[PDB]
């Protein structure tokens, strides 16, 4: 989940 | 109500709602990097009269992450509290699930404080 | 999608959705009680191009809990995936919270199994 | 919570 | 208390607790390979007096999910209640937070119904 | 470790714990109130070996709310993870389940942060 | 719960 | 998550 939109820098 | 209008989380996203006479809630939720391909459909619902006595007013939104550029096979839902005067804020619980995943265990859970100025 | 029609929990509510071509859900819930003060509008979103490969369709949506009968100052969000088939099913977990008490303590979780076929 | 519409028999 | 034995979840788990006089519980909880490497520590407490009139009693326990065979770096807690009588459980819902992966986006939930009996 | 020592959150309550070499946690959990009957055991466990180039370590514990003063008859977890450095911090989310009442609405979910220093 | 020991002032 | 020990098969 790291890459996932909601977490997008 | 107070909840029409821009919010923005403490990591940098935003949204953009409007919160209708019938309770509709309506907008785009704008992820961190700000571009095109960060804005996706938001809609939810809001108590339209919540109690005077009370702390705040109820609300829940989802947003399918899927727009025309770019497909993450999963959907939000935040459920949580809009508190209004001079540091107004939407307090937030969420539920991140992935579609494409089995599902027991395919559900993140965290949280969100929306303010009216950003972090 | 397979989403659009009527399901059923395992507690004796309904909802009845349409799923829109661009990804919109809008609907009625109604709770087990049955009668007209227990239907509530939701809306929300679904994934409208899943994985072919993949598990389900991500989804999710809000009921606010007021109708013109009654206001339970609160709101539920379900977060959860579609699975089509003999034996389809919307797998879910939820979040409802009360706008009335102070943030920090007012939000249930639990699930919810949706089936096509009454319990 | 045991009397919200969410859970009512 | 009635909770001490083994229990099943719906996936193949088992965990085996002992409730002791005082609140505590101790056990071990196996994943569904049940082999020396599935098998894990856990701890929590329990209410070892219940009211009468309720519906069960409540419970919660921890895994660290770090053996003398591996470690996924990640812990998992289950919240719930057991519930007595022929059909015994002990309804849950858990939290499985990576320890490894910023806090955030770091939990999982989801839930498990376990019997004294295998699915 | 890092962990072993006192934690304060953000609304006035306390915990302080042990954490052993072989991943087990013990304490007691202190509510706002801070007078003996807000004191209540907490067991737990952690990762004891955590990856050196991750963000944290993982760990969880639970509280019966029931001391020698009172019961709440219900338990909390959280799960969550230890991040060390001159701010260190515990990031957690919770999960307070009733014994007493029907299962599927016996849970509410918040999340506390626990820093070195009070709020 | 506003009366629980976990949210006591 | 697939991989991790609580949902292995």
């Amino acid at each position: 989940a790291w890459s996932h939109p909601q977490f997008e820098k | 109500a107070g909840i029409t209008g821009t919010w923005y989380n403490q990591l940098g996203s935003t949204f953009i709602v409007t919160a209708g006479a019938d309770g509709a809630l309506t907008g785009t939720y704008v992820t961190a990097r700000g571009n095109a391909e960060s804005r996706y459909v938001l809609t939810g619902r809001y108590d339209s009269a919540p109690a005077t006595d009370g702390s705040g007013t109820a609300l829940g939104w989802t947003v399918a992450w899927k727009n025309n550029y770019r497909n993450a096979h999963s959907a939000t839902t935040w459920s949580g509290q809009y508190v209004g005067g001079a540091e107004a804020r939407i307090n937030t619980q969420w539920l991140l699930t992935s579609g494409t995943t089995e599902h027991w265990y395919s559900t993140l859970v965290g949280h969100d404080t929306f303010t009216k100025v950003k972090p």
